[PDB]
């Protein structure tokens, strides 16, 4: 990596001295040394990059977003200087984009990634990085165009393949997605050994009836992406007790279960009142988890945040649930009514995280036709009774009754998570 | 988009720095 232009070679002794302070962990002294070099040599790209790298380390030491914001600007400054070597220009803007993403400055990262592609139009990896930037802002359409361009010049780029396949699968182009995800994982290219691509390749195969799916789940388990073939969540705290079905006593949340079952009819009646008088509060399921049929949800809590308008529609239910922070405070779960109609089949799937358990309270359950499989075990609901499963295990639902089926879904923190972990885990 | 029942998004958590 050639990082020194003509002038920087002449001041290499000063540049090396400041960098040695950084490598020895004397970050404060290293920042001031590179700051002095920037003051004395304001056009040196290596001095500016050293300042930015030191600010980068200082932000890690202080855990300061604001210090990192200064580093992000100094990386940009490197690129504006005259006579910047190409390798240093790429490193500086790539680190700038990376740190922008870390801070959640996704639009800024996109501008930086777009500048990189304009400056280095033949660098396929930079286009791949741009595609990631679009995916992180939710722009699947522009991401798809980026990976199409990559695959036109380098058809066997495994990173582009798995990301192109991921987008196809997200767009419900299930059969089309399989060879891209498969060949991309099989390429072994850097960035392809990723649990997300194992997860969606196996799921796409299950949706088309390809029996090879579980061979890929087994390989993902053996490579450390999944806790097991059955439990395939990717946002995990390791060591939590892993079992598909739970009893109320096993969870320890017996007071919550008792209150749900003692008061189930008020929960039912408010749900029915919304069905009859405010049905627009039930929103269609929006994660492509249905093969067919009608499934809608009316959500009272999500990410540990109460929906005030939603609670106007079920005020007694919300009042009841407020006494149980084990569910209202579960920032990796929801509290919601779930209605499912006949002719509905929910694809086998897994939730995102092993940090929650999922309670189902039966509200209106037809006598026949409704059932839920979790792992290798199938059960059914009962009116006024709570079922508890770990939805990080693969589960699947059928509705073949002659009338609607209404349940109440109550997520709780995994009972073995300490209060310290329940406070510091990012919301999902 | 959020990962509520499934794992369909590229990332399920928000980027917010330290
Ligand atoms: O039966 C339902 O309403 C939803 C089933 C499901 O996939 C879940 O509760 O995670
Ligand atoms: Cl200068
Ligand atoms: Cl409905
Ligand atoms: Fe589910």
């Amino acid at each position: 990596p050639k990082l020194l232009n003509k002038f920087d070679k002449t001041i290499k002794a000063e540049l090396d001295a400041a960098e040695k302070l950084r490598k020895r962990g004397k970050i404060e002294e290293a920042v001031n040394a590179f700051k002095e070099l920037v003051r004395k040599y304001p056009q040196s790209p290596r001095a500016r990059y050293g300042k930015a790298q030191c600010e980068d380390d200082l932000a890690e030491k202080r855990r300061s977003n604001e210090v990192l914001r200064g580093a992000i600007e100094t990386y940009q400054e490197v690129a504006s200087l005259p006579d910047v070597p190409a390798d240093l220009l790429k490193l500086s803007l790539k680190r700038r984009s990376d740190r922008q993403q870390f801070l959640g400055h996704m639009r800024g990262s996109l501008l930086t990634l777009q500048r990189l592609v304009q400056l280095f139009p033949n660098d396929t990896s930079l286009k791949n990085d741009l595609g990631v930037g679009y995916l992180l802002i939710g722009d699947n359409d522009n991401a798809k165009k980026v990976y199409e361009e990559v695959l036109s010049v380098t058809p066997n780029d495994g990173f582009a393949k798995v990301h192109y396949g991921f987008i196809l699968k997200a767009q419900n182009k299930i059969a089309e997605s399989i060879p891209y995800l498969k060949e991309g994982i099989e390429s072994g290219d850097p960035g392809t050994d990723d649990g997300r691509f194992y997860f969606h390749l196996g799921d796409a195969m299950q949706r088309v009836g390809n029996k090879e799916a579980y061979k890929w789940y087994e390989l993902g388990h053996k490579r450390g992406h999944f806790a097991s073939v059955w439990q395939r969540s990717l946002y995990n705290v390791n060591g939590l007790k892993a079992q598909p079905w739970w009893t109320p006593k096993e969870t320890g949340y017996t007071e919550l279960v008792k209150s749900l079952e003692r008061n189930w009819k008020l929960i039912r009646d408010e749900g029915l009142a919304v069905m009859d008088k405010a049905k627009g509060l039930f929103l269609p399921e929006d994660e492509n988890l249905r093969e067919k049929g009608d499934w809608s949800q009316f959500t009272l809590w999500q990410q540990g945040r109460r929906n005030e308008n939603a609670c106007k529609g079920a005020p007694k239910t919300c009042t009841l649930l407020e006494k149980f922070p084990e569910t209202t405070g579960c920032r990796r779960g929801q509290i919601k009514y779930s209605i499912m109609h006949p002719g509905t089949h929910v694809w086998p799937h897994t939730g995102p995280t092993n940090c929650r358990l999922r309670m189902h309270l039966g509200l209106v359950i037809p006598k026949e036709g409704c059932k839920i499989r979790c792992a290798n075990e199938t059960k059914t609901w009962e009116e006024g009774k709570v079922l508890i499963f770990d939805d990080s295990f693969e589960h699947e639902v059928w509705q073949d009754a002659s009338s609607f089926r209404l349940i109440f879904i109550v997520d709780v923190w995994h009972p073995e998570l300490t209060p310290q972990q329940r406070r510091s885990l990012p919301a999902i | 988009g959020k990962c509520k029942n499934g794992l369909g998004e590229y990332t399920c958590t928000s980027l917010e720095g330290f």
